[PDB]
């Protein structure tokens, strides 16, 4: 009957893509798995963005704080970026306090050691002079989707939440030559996350959601 | 015949929606008719979206 596929290989190429590999697959499933399991990833998957800041000395998000050469949208652009994976709550504030001149970068935030940043390079603004000095609150959430400021105090800045760990999924049906039988496909799946999901988490997701969506006739 | 005069400047963000005029630099024009999901715009084989 039809040979059942099974995750064989997580080839971690680097640490925002990986490549995972599904053996074996009968004649045209390759195809269909792999686009369906393509759309499920690019939809739904969980991810834990930015949905508020709150710096101190700014109101609104279209003015100016001194020793700061971004402007307050463009510290809310940048927060907006920045990829950070938390594992025990849903919602968490970290807290970013940083004087003297040089980069703002995402190193620079209060561990929070059950929260994890995945890119301590990330900038997130630039201090010039040294008697200059920024405190923020940041509010990490865990969402699904796109989920814009538009849907959803007077000095709380709402950033537009974009939960969607991965950014680009390609999957691609080779022939595995295996088990003493040809015509059998394998699947190779390269998808490229900001590093805040495991591929083989991904893919297990994507696959339970096809199941339980599959139970409303079955 | 005015007393005091107060102006507020609201600062609007439009983002996009199907319905706005985008066009090009060569005469193509377009109204936006629909913003597709990411999953569903045409994609290559190393898998970016149009």
């Amino acid at each position: 009957e039809f040979l059942k596929p099974r995750l064989v290989d997580i080839e971690q190429v680097s640490s925002t893509h990986a490549k995972v590999t599904l053996e074996p697959l009968e004649r045209g499933f390759g195809h269909t798995l792999g686009n369906a399991l393509r759309r499920i990833l690019l939809s739904s998957m969980p991810g834990c963005a930015v949905t508020e800041v709150e710096i101190d000395g700014v109101l609104h998000e279209y003015s100016t704080k001194e020793g700061v050469q971004e402007d307050i949208l463009e510290i809310l652009l940048n927060l907006k970026g920045l990829a950070v994976r938390v594992q025990g709550k849903d919602e968490v504030i970290l807290t970013l306090n940083k004087s003297g001149i040089g980069p703002v970068t995402a190193a620079d935030i209060t561990h929070d050691g059950d929260v994890e940043i995945v890119k301590p390079q990330h900038v997130i603004c630039h201090l010039t002079d040294e008697n200059a000095s920024i405190s923020m609150r940041i509010k990490v959430q865990r969402g699904r989707g796109y989920v814009p400021a538009s849907t959803r105090p007077i000095g709380r800045l709402l950033v537009d939440a974009c939960y969607s760990p991965v950014e680009r999924i390609a999957y691609n049906v080779e022939a595995a030559r295996v088990e003493q039988r040809t015509d059998l496909d394998k699947l190779v799946i390269e998808m490229e996350t900001n590093g805040t999901i495991d591929p083989e988490e991904a893919i297990r997701r994507a696959a339970t959601i096809l199941a339980e969506q599959l139970e409303a006739f079955v | 015949g005015v007393l005091k005069i107060v102006k507020v400047y609201l600062a609007v963000k439009r983002r996009i929606q199907p319905g706005d005029k985008m066009a090009g630099r060569h005469g193509n024009k377009g109204v936006i008719s629909k913003i597709n999901p990411i999953e569903d715009m045409p994609y290559d084989e190393n898998g970016t979206p149009v």
